Protein backbone atom coordinates (compact mmCIF):
# COMPACT_ATOMS: atom_id res chain seq x y z
CA UNK A 1 0.00 0.00 0.00
CA UNK A 2 2.84 2.26 1.00
CA UNK A 3 5.04 5.17 -0.05
CA UNK A 4 7.67 6.20 2.50
CA UNK A 5 9.30 9.50 3.44
CA UNK A 6 11.58 10.41 6.36
CA UNK A 7 9.28 11.44 9.24
CA UNK A 8 11.46 14.44 9.96
CA UNK A 9 14.28 16.48 8.53
CA UNK A 10 15.79 19.77 9.61
CA UNK A 11 18.34 22.24 8.42
CA UNK A 12 19.77 25.61 9.30
CA UNK A 13 18.84 28.71 7.29
CA UNK A 14 20.66 28.96 3.96
CA UNK A 15 21.19 25.22 4.11
CA UNK A 16 20.02 22.88 1.37
CA UNK A 17 18.02 19.83 2.35
CA UNK A 18 16.45 16.88 0.58
CA UNK A 19 13.26 14.91 1.19
CA UNK A 20 12.98 11.39 -0.21
CA UNK A 21 9.89 9.62 -1.47
CA UNK A 22 10.36 5.92 -2.00
CA UNK A 23 7.64 3.92 -3.68
CA UNK A 24 6.84 0.86 -5.73
CA UNK A 25 6.85 1.04 -9.51
CA UNK A 26 3.15 0.43 -9.69
CA UNK A 27 3.07 4.07 -8.60
CA UNK A 28 6.23 6.14 -8.80
CA UNK A 29 7.81 3.98 -11.50
CA UNK A 30 4.70 4.39 -13.64
CA UNK A 31 3.37 7.81 -12.81
CA UNK A 32 4.01 11.53 -12.48
CA UNK A 33 4.75 12.66 -8.94
CA UNK A 34 3.49 15.78 -7.08
CA UNK A 35 4.57 17.44 -3.79
CA UNK A 36 2.43 19.36 -1.30
CA UNK A 37 3.39 21.80 1.42
CA UNK A 38 1.37 22.30 4.60
CA UNK A 39 2.10 25.12 7.01
CA UNK A 40 0.69 24.70 10.53
CA UNK A 41 -3.09 25.27 10.45
CA UNK A 42 -3.29 25.82 6.69
CA UNK A 43 -4.64 23.53 3.99
CA UNK A 44 -1.94 21.89 1.85
CA UNK A 45 -0.81 23.89 -1.16
CA UNK A 46 0.68 22.36 -4.30
CA UNK A 47 4.44 22.79 -4.51
CA UNK A 48 5.72 20.55 -7.33
CA UNK A 49 3.89 18.59 -10.06
CA UNK A 50 4.77 16.31 -12.97
CA UNK A 51 8.00 15.37 -11.14
CA UNK A 52 9.93 18.61 -11.53
CA UNK A 53 7.43 21.26 -12.61
CA UNK A 54 6.73 24.25 -10.34
CA UNK A 55 3.39 26.11 -9.99
CA UNK A 56 3.15 29.89 -10.58
CA UNK A 57 4.13 31.50 -7.26
CA UNK A 58 6.53 28.88 -5.88
CA UNK A 59 10.11 30.07 -5.19
CA UNK A 60 12.72 28.29 -7.29
CA UNK A 61 14.78 26.96 -4.42
CA UNK A 62 12.21 24.18 -4.64
CA UNK A 63 12.89 21.46 -7.20
CA UNK A 64 11.62 17.96 -7.85
CA UNK A 65 13.31 14.89 -9.28
CA UNK A 66 12.32 11.33 -10.13
CA UNK A 67 14.64 8.38 -10.43
CA UNK A 68 13.15 5.05 -11.35
CA UNK A 69 11.09 4.31 -8.30
CA UNK A 70 11.73 7.19 -5.93
CA UNK A 71 11.04 10.93 -5.94
CA UNK A 72 13.04 13.66 -4.20
CA UNK A 73 12.17 17.19 -3.13
CA UNK A 74 15.11 19.54 -2.77
CA UNK A 75 15.07 22.91 -1.07
CA UNK A 76 18.01 25.29 -1.23
CA UNK A 77 18.59 28.61 0.51
CA UNK A 78 16.51 27.19 3.34
CA UNK A 79 14.34 29.67 5.21
CA UNK A 80 12.45 29.66 8.52
CA UNK A 81 9.16 30.02 6.59
CA UNK A 82 9.73 26.65 4.96
CA UNK A 83 8.98 25.01 8.29
CA UNK A 84 6.07 22.77 7.33
CA UNK A 85 5.06 19.19 6.57
CA UNK A 86 5.89 18.01 3.07
CA UNK A 87 3.93 15.29 1.20
CA UNK A 88 4.64 13.40 -1.98
CA UNK A 89 1.66 12.09 -3.91
CA UNK A 90 1.05 9.75 -6.86
CA UNK A 91 -1.51 7.33 -8.34
CA UNK A 92 -0.98 3.61 -7.83
CA UNK A 93 -1.85 1.70 -10.97
CA UNK A 94 -2.42 -1.53 -8.99
CA UNK A 95 -5.05 -0.44 -6.52
CA UNK A 96 -6.67 2.24 -8.67
CA UNK A 97 -6.03 4.73 -5.86
CA UNK A 98 -4.17 7.93 -5.16
CA UNK A 99 -1.70 7.91 -2.28
CA UNK A 100 0.28 10.32 -0.09
CA UNK A 101 3.52 9.61 1.73
CA UNK A 102 3.56 9.71 5.52
CA UNK A 103 4.85 13.24 5.19
CA UNK A 104 8.00 14.89 6.46
CA UNK A 105 8.24 17.48 9.21
CA UNK A 106 10.78 20.09 8.11
CA UNK A 107 12.21 21.84 11.13
CA UNK A 108 14.24 25.00 10.51
CA UNK A 109 16.99 25.99 12.92
CA UNK A 110 -10.28 33.51 -7.75
CA UNK A 111 -11.22 29.89 -7.31
CA UNK A 112 -12.84 28.72 -4.11
CA UNK A 113 -13.59 25.54 -2.25
CA UNK A 114 -15.67 25.66 0.87
CA UNK A 115 -16.52 22.45 2.71
CA UNK A 116 -19.45 22.25 5.13
CA UNK A 117 -21.49 19.61 6.98
CA UNK A 118 -18.81 18.55 9.41
CA UNK A 119 -19.51 17.75 13.04
CA UNK A 120 -19.78 15.34 15.94
CA UNK A 121 -21.33 11.87 15.90
CA UNK A 122 -21.63 8.44 17.52
CA UNK A 123 -19.79 5.47 16.02
CA UNK A 124 -22.12 3.96 13.40
CA UNK A 125 -23.56 7.39 12.60
CA UNK A 126 -23.92 9.22 9.29
CA UNK A 127 -22.82 12.58 7.84
CA UNK A 128 -23.05 14.36 4.49
CA UNK A 129 -20.23 16.67 3.42
CA UNK A 130 -20.68 19.47 0.91
CA UNK A 131 -18.02 21.41 -0.91
CA UNK A 132 -19.14 24.64 -2.51
CA UNK A 133 -17.07 25.51 -5.52
CA UNK A 134 -16.63 28.80 -7.36
CA UNK A 135 -14.33 30.73 -9.66
CA UNK A 136 -14.07 28.01 -12.27
CA UNK A 137 -16.08 25.83 -14.62
CA UNK A 138 -16.79 22.98 -12.20
CA UNK A 139 -17.91 20.27 -14.65
CA UNK A 140 -14.49 20.40 -16.21
CA UNK A 141 -12.53 19.30 -13.16
CA UNK A 142 -12.35 16.08 -11.25
CA UNK A 143 -12.56 16.48 -7.45
CA UNK A 144 -11.39 14.55 -4.43
CA UNK A 145 -11.83 14.32 -0.69
CA UNK A 146 -8.75 14.03 1.51
CA UNK A 147 -8.65 13.71 5.24
CA UNK A 148 -6.09 14.30 7.92
CA UNK A 149 -6.67 12.64 11.22
CA UNK A 150 -5.65 14.33 14.51
CA UNK A 151 -1.82 14.33 14.57
CA UNK A 152 -1.49 12.29 11.42
CA UNK A 153 -0.66 12.96 7.77
CA UNK A 154 -2.74 13.17 4.62
CA UNK A 155 -4.93 10.29 3.46
CA UNK A 156 -6.79 10.18 0.16
CA UNK A 157 -10.38 9.03 0.55
CA UNK A 158 -12.40 9.32 -2.59
CA UNK A 159 -12.37 10.89 -6.04
CA UNK A 160 -14.92 11.56 -8.79
CA UNK A 161 -14.69 12.43 -12.49
CA UNK A 162 -15.82 15.70 -14.06
CA UNK A 163 -18.96 14.00 -15.37
CA UNK A 164 -19.72 11.84 -12.35
CA UNK A 165 -19.62 8.50 -14.16
CA UNK A 166 -16.41 7.38 -12.49
CA UNK A 167 -15.73 7.17 -8.77
CA UNK A 168 -12.82 5.82 -6.77
CA UNK A 169 -12.43 4.98 -3.08
CA UNK A 170 -9.76 4.08 -0.58
CA UNK A 171 -10.09 0.59 0.93
CA UNK A 172 -10.62 2.23 4.36
CA UNK A 173 -13.98 3.63 3.31
CA UNK A 174 -15.01 1.39 0.41
CA UNK A 175 -18.79 0.99 0.34
CA UNK A 176 -19.42 3.14 3.42
CA UNK A 177 -18.63 6.47 1.81
CA UNK A 178 -20.18 7.65 -1.42
CA UNK A 179 -18.85 10.57 -3.43
CA UNK A 180 -21.44 12.63 -5.33
CA UNK A 181 -21.59 15.64 -7.54
CA UNK A 182 -24.18 18.12 -8.73
CA UNK A 183 -22.70 20.20 -11.54
CA UNK A 184 -25.82 22.36 -11.77
CA UNK A 185 -25.17 23.60 -8.22
CA UNK A 186 -21.35 23.46 -8.15
CA UNK A 187 -21.27 21.14 -5.16
CA UNK A 188 -19.33 18.00 -4.39
CA UNK A 189 -20.72 15.70 -1.73
CA UNK A 190 -19.51 12.81 0.37
CA UNK A 191 -22.04 10.60 2.14
CA UNK A 192 -20.41 9.00 5.17
CA UNK A 193 -22.19 6.00 6.64
CA UNK A 194 -21.37 3.47 9.34
CA UNK A 195 -18.91 6.00 10.73
CA UNK A 196 -15.93 4.79 12.78
CA UNK A 197 -13.68 6.53 15.27
CA UNK A 198 -10.86 6.31 12.77
CA UNK A 199 -12.89 8.41 10.35
CA UNK A 200 -12.21 11.34 12.68
CA UNK A 201 -10.34 14.03 10.75
CA UNK A 202 -10.44 17.34 8.95
CA UNK A 203 -11.91 16.73 5.49
CA UNK A 204 -10.54 18.73 2.56
CA UNK A 205 -12.08 18.82 -0.86
CA UNK A 206 -9.57 19.31 -3.67
CA UNK A 207 -9.62 20.13 -7.36
CA UNK A 208 -7.83 17.75 -9.73
CA UNK A 209 -5.97 19.19 -12.65
CA UNK A 210 -6.64 17.28 -15.86
CA UNK A 211 -5.88 13.57 -15.51
CA UNK A 212 -5.99 13.73 -11.72
CA UNK A 213 -2.22 13.44 -11.34
CA UNK A 214 -2.25 16.39 -8.96
CA UNK A 215 -4.61 18.82 -7.24
CA UNK A 216 -3.74 22.52 -7.37
CA UNK A 217 -6.39 23.72 -4.96
CA UNK A 218 -7.74 22.79 -1.54
CA UNK A 219 -10.53 24.00 0.68
CA UNK A 220 -9.89 24.97 4.30
CA UNK A 221 -11.49 21.77 5.57
CA UNK A 222 -14.42 20.69 7.74
CA UNK A 223 -13.88 18.90 11.02
CA UNK A 224 -15.47 15.52 11.53
CA UNK A 225 -15.25 13.86 14.93
CA UNK A 226 -16.53 10.39 15.87
CA UNK A 227 -16.71 9.68 19.63
CA UNK A 228 -18.84 7.45 21.85
CA UNK A 229 -19.30 10.51 23.97
CA UNK B 1 11.61 25.39 -32.79
CA UNK B 2 8.48 27.39 -32.32
CA UNK B 3 5.84 25.05 -31.09
CA UNK B 4 3.20 27.59 -30.37
CA UNK B 5 1.06 26.73 -33.37
CA UNK B 6 1.45 23.00 -32.78
CA UNK B 7 0.60 23.40 -29.12
CA UNK B 8 -2.57 25.29 -30.01
CA UNK B 9 -3.76 22.73 -32.56
CA UNK B 10 -3.04 20.00 -30.02
CA UNK B 11 -5.07 21.60 -27.24
CA UNK B 12 -7.86 21.86 -29.76
CA UNK B 13 -7.73 18.28 -30.95
CA UNK B 14 -9.10 17.14 -27.63
CA UNK B 15 -12.27 15.05 -27.81
CA UNK B 16 -12.69 13.70 -24.26
CA UNK B 17 -12.04 15.57 -21.04
CA UNK B 18 -8.91 14.45 -19.19
CA UNK B 19 -11.11 14.85 -16.09
CA UNK B 20 -12.85 11.66 -17.22
CA UNK B 21 -9.60 9.73 -17.66
CA UNK B 22 -8.48 9.61 -14.05
CA UNK B 23 -6.75 6.24 -14.28
CA UNK B 24 -4.99 6.57 -17.62
CA UNK B 25 -2.12 9.06 -17.41
CA UNK B 26 1.39 7.69 -17.53
CA UNK B 27 4.89 9.15 -17.03
CA UNK B 28 6.76 8.21 -20.21
CA UNK B 29 10.23 9.17 -19.07
CA UNK B 30 10.62 12.10 -21.43
CA UNK B 31 14.41 12.58 -21.64
CA UNK B 32 14.14 16.26 -20.75
CA UNK B 33 17.90 16.40 -20.00
CA UNK B 34 18.72 16.20 -23.73
CA UNK B 35 17.03 19.58 -24.35
CA UNK B 36 19.00 21.68 -21.86
CA UNK B 37 22.34 24.37 -26.65
CA UNK B 38 19.61 21.85 -27.56
CA UNK B 39 21.09 20.11 -30.63
CA UNK B 40 19.06 20.52 -33.81
CA UNK B 41 19.55 16.91 -34.92
CA UNK B 42 17.40 16.04 -31.93
CA UNK B 43 14.84 18.80 -32.28
CA UNK B 44 14.45 17.28 -35.72
CA UNK B 45 14.12 13.80 -34.29
CA UNK B 46 11.46 15.03 -31.87
CA UNK B 47 9.34 16.63 -34.59
CA UNK B 48 10.12 13.67 -36.83
CA UNK B 49 8.79 11.23 -34.27
CA UNK B 50 5.69 13.25 -33.45
CA UNK B 51 5.04 13.26 -37.18
CA UNK B 52 5.33 9.47 -37.52
CA UNK B 53 3.07 9.21 -34.50
CA UNK B 54 0.13 11.26 -35.77
CA UNK B 55 0.08 10.24 -39.41
CA UNK B 56 -0.88 6.64 -38.77
CA UNK B 57 -4.22 5.08 -39.57
CA UNK B 58 -4.93 4.76 -35.83
CA UNK B 59 -4.17 8.48 -35.46
CA UNK B 60 -6.55 9.37 -38.31
CA UNK B 61 -9.14 7.22 -36.53
CA UNK B 62 -8.84 9.13 -33.27
CA UNK B 63 -8.64 12.75 -34.40
CA UNK B 64 -10.72 15.28 -36.37
CA UNK B 65 -9.94 15.46 -40.09
CA UNK B 66 -9.53 19.25 -40.37
CA UNK B 67 -7.59 19.78 -37.15
CA UNK B 68 -5.29 16.83 -37.71
CA UNK B 69 -4.44 18.02 -41.23
CA UNK B 70 -3.47 21.52 -40.12
CA UNK B 71 -1.54 19.89 -37.33
CA UNK B 72 0.33 17.54 -39.63
CA UNK B 73 1.11 20.11 -42.28
CA UNK B 74 2.59 22.36 -39.58
CA UNK B 75 4.81 19.52 -38.44
CA UNK B 76 5.56 19.16 -42.14
CA UNK B 77 6.99 22.65 -42.55
CA UNK B 78 8.70 22.51 -39.16
CA UNK B 79 10.41 19.41 -40.49
CA UNK B 80 11.47 20.96 -43.82
CA UNK B 81 12.76 24.06 -42.10
CA UNK B 82 14.64 21.97 -39.53
CA UNK B 83 16.06 19.84 -42.30
CA UNK B 84 17.80 22.62 -44.14
CA UNK B 85 19.84 23.57 -41.09
CA UNK B 86 20.83 19.95 -40.41
CA UNK B 87 23.83 20.16 -42.72
CA UNK B 88 26.77 18.81 -40.78
CA UNK B 89 25.15 12.19 -29.77
CA UNK B 90 23.44 9.30 -31.40
CA UNK B 91 22.87 8.83 -27.73
CA UNK B 92 20.32 11.57 -27.49
CA UNK B 93 18.60 10.75 -30.71
CA UNK B 94 18.21 7.23 -29.32
CA UNK B 95 16.56 8.30 -26.08
CA UNK B 96 14.00 10.19 -28.17
CA UNK B 97 13.28 7.11 -30.27
CA UNK B 98 12.93 4.96 -27.16
CA UNK B 99 10.57 7.42 -25.51
CA UNK B 100 8.33 7.28 -28.57
CA UNK B 101 8.07 3.51 -28.42
CA UNK B 102 7.09 3.64 -24.87
CA UNK B 103 4.28 5.73 -26.24
CA UNK B 104 3.11 3.35 -28.97
CA UNK B 105 3.50 0.42 -26.58
CA UNK B 106 1.22 2.34 -24.27
CA UNK B 107 -1.31 2.92 -27.07
CA UNK B 108 -1.28 -0.71 -28.02
CA UNK B 109 -1.74 -1.84 -24.44
CA UNK B 110 -4.70 0.41 -24.00
CA UNK B 111 -6.16 -0.69 -27.29
CA UNK B 112 -5.86 2.86 -28.64
CA UNK B 113 -8.70 4.02 -26.38
CA UNK B 114 -9.99 7.65 -26.48
CA UNK B 115 -8.75 8.14 -22.94
CA UNK B 116 -5.30 6.75 -23.91
CA UNK B 117 -5.21 9.11 -26.86
CA UNK B 118 -5.95 12.13 -24.65
CA UNK B 119 -3.13 11.09 -22.34
CA UNK B 120 -0.79 11.03 -25.34
CA UNK B 121 -1.94 14.28 -27.00
CA UNK B 122 -1.28 16.06 -23.73
CA UNK B 123 1.99 14.16 -23.26
CA UNK B 124 3.23 15.56 -26.58
CA UNK B 125 2.13 19.07 -25.56
CA UNK B 126 4.29 18.68 -22.48
CA UNK B 127 7.31 17.45 -24.45
CA UNK B 128 6.91 20.21 -27.06
CA UNK B 129 6.76 22.92 -24.39
CA UNK B 130 9.71 21.42 -22.59
CA UNK B 131 11.81 21.18 -25.77
CA UNK B 132 12.16 24.91 -26.30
Amino acid sequence: IVLTQPPSVSGAPGQRVTISCSGSSSNIGSNYVSWYQQLPGTAPKLLIYDNNQRPSGVPDRFSGSKSGTSASLAITGLQSEDEADYYCQVRDNNENEWVFGGGTKLTVLEVQLVESGGGLVQPGGSLRLSCAASGFTFSSYAMSWVRQAPGKGLEWVSAISGSGGSTYYADSVKGRFTISRDNSKNTLYLQMNSLRAEDTAVYYCARYIDFGDHMDFWGQGTLVTVSSL
Amino acid sequence: LDNRRTLMLLAQMSRISPSSCLMDRHDFGFPQEEFDAPAISVLHELIQQIFNLFTTKDSSAAWDEDLLDKFCTELYQQLNDLEACVMQNADSILAVKKYFRRITLYLTEKKYSPCAWEVVRAEIMRSLSLST
